[PDB]
């Protein structure tokens, strides 16, 4: 990982790439709460569709979505695990979501400035309450975190987040807004496929994670 | 300190005082002794303070990651066996603690484990310093076909018999019920000084 | 190790193809229970038939087949074998196989990171019952998880994943689906071949595993 | 705590008490200290808790995983070897225990294994605090030509002359039969309290 | 050492053409014992003939033939002892001689994974009798194991093999089937050359190794 | 424990007792303390049970190693300095025993080594707890002009009469007899109490 | 230091060709002894002839002269009297010289074996008597041993190998075989080159090392 | 342990005992405490027996590789100054011995050596627990203009007036005379007995 | 660092390319006595010449001039001296200096072992009296160690090497052999350049150096 003679990091570029071809997952805002959605796009009747796993949980108040090389995310879901029960051990609560993403986002830096690694090919976003609130982050492979309201990550990416950017009114319950993210997703298709069951899970301020099952998400497809 | 653990049909009451000393001097009347370290699972530290509050905290991440990482709860006796492989690795440089485990996993299970990470499973258990008078309870009372209300009746009787031969147990006592219909459910004040005022007992 | 400027790891797809060259090899799940089963091409009268072993025990409730360079086989079955037992003496019990198999897919990736090492040119399949159930997974030498209900791994691949997808009823009986796997692993060869024995394991829920003599495999043959 | 073995012609019988003791008084009235390491193989631990327990859970991984790469079980003598190896090499930060591991590889085995790793095969051992009335009985009442009925009755008698004599000895007693037909087979709760029942003992 | 595009591993090929080089070695099972055989091609007069060791003995109940550099195989020999007596201090006697090779076989895998270092040139055959019984295995420059009846190594592989291919009843003696393992010695060479006295050494179950002196091997010739 | 080694003329005779104590108690009456640590060579231990096996299976190791790497045996002066380097490079953790190293290379050697390395070559030595009452037989009764029989008749009357005036020594005797004819010969249990009842003792 | 297409080692015959321009050598066993003889070309005027050292002593009863690079062949010496008197200190006595040989080779092969190293552009030849007799050892910088009764290194090499195999006679006595091997160093040279005063060293079973003068040296020449 | 060295005029006589005892028992009447550790340079060990022989095995390597390496031999204030290093580099777990080094160079030289590295040149030394008997007689008869007869018949006297005097001294006489002639000459059995009878002494 | 084709070391010869281009430098032995004199070539009025040091000592009766890069010269006489009182410390006397050569040379040949350092680009000459007597040495980038009675390093080695190989008698006196070497400095001279003031020092056995001042120079000159 060296400079290009115009200031880029080609491994760094060639790692989004890696990234945009992974699945389509949007993350949205709710007047108090946050919203997690993610393309299950199953492809055999032989592979067991009640245990893959989209959205996992960091933490009964963190949760995360990762689009790119799986064996990176699962890798980096791991670390954030470990991150917020370090966390919970030194201080007693995870106050900021914020700093488990910039303990993640050190790491995915930390490999884009030594030689002897590649970077990771991944892209996260962490949703999930805290004392500020309601809280939605993305974090890109060079390491780079924003704080957004509504975002997509993998293949399918500028569909949404130009869906999203005509759509989108702010605070809105949370039927309606899944309603409007299932309807994102399916913006983001083509009409030669249709979506099978995505995955969805939510939270509210006082409450823990409650993830979708497929009554609810046949329901509101 | 008084900390009592009971086994029934399918509940486990743990009990403990909250009274905190410095070998005359009750320094905090106030403490808190009993810990939920998992949704069915509750922890009761005895022995030094501050190395079982870091025990405390130490299990309760382990516990919580274990079940992110395997979205099933981890059984009892792997929350003592772990707890015992902790406490016994270093052995010599310990941790002067003496800590009850007790939860459900498909039967109800109360675990005591020592300074020295020897876990031994039993029916009911007590540690502390006030341990003994709770045994002489313990003995002479306990049928393990009670009810919960007369468990919970049980160690009150037993604690608040622990309270006035000893003098380094005292205050507010604090009772955790834990089925598998609620979980771990800790009674509130009002309930049990009700239940203390209603046996012609002394807080 | 380093990505290609279309976002690949070059080394992992050459690694998939040392992976083509392996046997062929089925995992199927039973009602209650799982199944293991290998191509054995008995190559002279010169090797020990008696003593070559495929299906190889992790544990007495998992085990694992594997495709690929032989050595590295190995060297990961000793892995998770070592993994296994760790697992034991912390814990007390071996509750869930997807995280041994997530440790030694967690290696199997971090050779992919990190430059001066090659990955491991090898992809196993894990098998076995847990306090969950009887359980199957398939580990890719990027280090990707995926559980299935019946796979296949080695040259002939896709003639028993395209034969399990037109076949396999889900809950079948021991000896109906013993005999159907061993009908997709007649449907992976040519007819200038024929099957000699292979070698076929199973669990049922309660039980350990009952690796098969060979009356019972020239029987089911 | 009690422990026996006995080496018959093709059985060996090992047998134990369950009581947790600390310095006059029971913690626990029924612990579990009669341990099966491997299919023909069983140990028996005594002293600390804490430590014999490691022991176990390191020796029931290592003989596993000895039986899975080299699928044989491992000889009774390499047992005793290993777990010398493994108390010998720290030595000056020991484990405080004393331990027996009994089993049959061709011919029966029991070998007692002391806190420095000193490994002993002997016809018959003893090990915990009530071991000299064992040995009491067992130099006037063995004979190695017995059956193993009259093995077991002998270890009943033995075990049950110990828990009279010493205080740090009681509650039910655990026999485990050793056999190359069935293996370790562990005798039932009502079998042996038909014994002690029979023999006209105290339970 | 990396993947070839096609999943090969270029210097584990190449030390395979190093192994081509070697001397012609057999090993063979006897009835109730094993055998080995090693071509001592004597060069001058002035070698001492005397000193020079072929079989040389990982154990009493343990040898091994080598080929390929003969530098590497000196020191993989070397690993192999102390291996042995790491086995007999740690248990306390050497039950199983399929660990010793695959700790060999671990090292010689383990140079083929990292950079920096290059594969051994070099392959065994490991031969002796333990408590399952007289057992013979071959060790390849990957770090690849296999349990044979008779195999060989060296440049002149081939004829041997497919010597014993069509050779080598089962359950032969020891003078008979040493005989059979010097005519197949015999077939590999040309007219052009001559038998010089080879090397054999055979044990059986019971005893330890008869390394054969020059008597019984010109009379065998 | 008692033991012994003789130099005669070209036989080193060395022998043993075969019990093992606990400060009173006959833990065990029926040990190994005699020991082949090589074709030519033998071992003999004294003292701590369990550092001086360890002490035997390591110089099994390094002695088979040395034979295997140089197709000759190991000089005995080489044995007793290396296991003298071994023993001394410790010396402030050390191995608790006393050991004697006999054997043949090209004349019979005795060498005796103690706690911290300091090997003695000797034509007669003993070890162990009773090795004064051997050490006043050997004063009066040895001659380096016997023969092998009443070397060995002469090792049976010493440790007969240290048995007899020492607590932690008893049991069968083990003799072993090496010469470069046969090597290292130990002698039967039949042959050595045929001498004992022959020589009116007791065993 | 990585494998040719045809399974050589380039860095190891690039250092053998390092050899190939050292000075002429011989070893020569004698009837109850050994010999060392070193082509001593003396070049100038300047340099001090009393203090050049070519056969230098490892021990008393060990000697070895040296081919090639000569600060290789410094730092080798050194070494090997490192390991002798480290054998010496542990066991009490030097019983074995091919355990010292097999000790120096193993570090020269442990260069060939290693990248960041280049090998030892040295050969050796160790002489001496030990417990087995008077024994005579030649060490190729891949680390290779061969035990002689005669032989040759340096440049002129082939020359005094094809004297000693038409010449040598087994065993000699000290001055006629003296003779024989100076009029091997006399059979290597050209005739527009004489012999300048070689330098001899010879032991016999029972003593030290006799390094000849040159009044012994010029009346034998 | 009795050592002695004596510096002539041109001559060094090194003499000592041959007993190793353990608090009053004599484990062995024959030992070896005087060494060469090079050609013309001895070396005579006192204190505990295993450091001692482990310092003659390092300074018999490290003398040895000097010889090889710059083709001269020690002098001995560098072999005193080295082992001076030896010792005091550790000092906190020191080497319990006290050594004397004595030898040719240009000049004869008798350098002492205690525990913690402290080399004293002396014209006479002695070392062991029979020295101040050894220096009473040095007092009163040595002097500087004696030949290496009369040097070797006092220190002959010396020795044996300390064999009667200390219990921890005795057995047979080493007697080693270095001059730059012959160099180290350790002179036979019979001609030191056969002084010790000529004398009127007791062996 | 690594071999050519032919045998030779690239980086080596290169540095003696480095060597060629430094101060030219003499050492000559006296009737009981060593010398060492040394180009001060002034290049301006600007550089104080009082305080530059080429002949510059390790030890009172060891001194050692340089010749090549003059950076590594300071680093390897600061080496020299260090290692000198080394051998103070742990011996009481500096008794051989050829041993302080070989710590020297043995640094200087382990640059050209080892990957990841370059050579030393300088050529020193140790000369000094000890136990022997008055004693000269030289040093090549290689680590290659040589005992001489006169040498000279650096542009003009060959005119002062051809000039004392006619030249130098050998038992000589101060006085004429201090003209001998400065007959030989101007001899590698042009007679377009004149030898402004070299440095000289001079040793005897039993005193310490006597570094000439510039009337024994100029006087001399």
């Amino acid at each position: 990982t060296v400079f290009s003679p115009d200031g880029r990091l080609f491994q760094v570029e060639y790692a989004r790439e890696a990234v945009k071809k992974g699945s389509t997952a949007l993350g949205m805002k709710f007047a108090n709460g946050v919203l997690l959605i993610s393309d299950k796009k199953v492809r055999s009747r032989l592979i067991e569709q009640n245990s893959i796993e989209k959205i996992q949980l960091i933490d009964d108040y963190v949760a995360a979505v990762t689009s790119g090389l799986v064996a990176d995310a699962r890798v980096l879901v791991d670390f954030a695990r470990i991150s917020a029960q370090q966390e919970k051990v030194t201080y007693g609560s995870l106050v900021n979501i914020e700093n488990l993403v910039k303990r993640v986002a050190d790491q995915m830096q930390q490999y884009t400035q030594y030689g002897g690694v590649r970077p990771y090919g991944v892209s996260l976003i962490f949703a999930g309450i805290d004392q500020i609130g309601p809280r939605l982050f993305d974090c890109d492979p060079a390491g780079t975190i924003n704080e957004y309201k509504a975002t997509a990550i993998g293949s399918g990416k500028d569909a949404v987040v130009s869906f999203l950017e005509r759509e989108y009114k702010e605070n809105l319950p949370e039927k309606e807004a899944v309603t409007l993210g299932i309807k994102a997703l399916k913006s983001s298709l083509e009409e030669g496929e249709e979506l099978k069951a995505p995955e969805i899970a939510s939270i509210t301020v006082g409450n823990k994670y409650r993830i979708y099952d497929q009554e609810e998400v046949k329901k509101f497809l | 300190t008084t900390t009592v653990g009971i086994t029934l049909k399918d509940a486990v009451i743990m009990a403990t005082e909250r009274r905190v000393t410095m070998e005359n001097f009750i320094m905090h009347k106030n403490g808190k002794k009993l810990f939920q370290i998992d949704t069915y699972t509750g922890m009761t530290i005895a022995g030094l303070v501050g190395d079982a509050q870091v025990l405390v905290r130490y299990m309760k991440a382990e516990l919580e990651l274990y079940r992110l990482q395997r979205r099933v709860n981890m059984p009892i006796e792997a929350v003592a066996t772990l707890l015992s492989n902790m406490l016994n690795q270093v052995k010599y440089m310990p941790y002067m603690v003496q800590l009850l485990v007790g939860g459900i996993d498909t039967a109800p299970h109360v675990f005591s484990i020592d300074a020295a990470g020897g876990s031994v499973e039993d029916i009911y258990a007590s540690t502390g310093s006030g341990s003994p008078f709770v045994y002489g309870v313990l003995e002479s009372q306990y049928s393990e076909k009670m009810t919960v209300d007369e468990g919970v009746d049980l160690v009150i009787r037993a604690i608040s018999a622990a309270k006035q031969r000893d003098s380094a147990s005292g205050g507010m006592i604090d009772v955790a019920v834990i089925t598998r219909k609620d979980g771990y459910v800790q009674l509130p004040t009002d309930q049990i000084e009700s239940r203390i005022r209603k046996l012609g007992l002394i807080l």
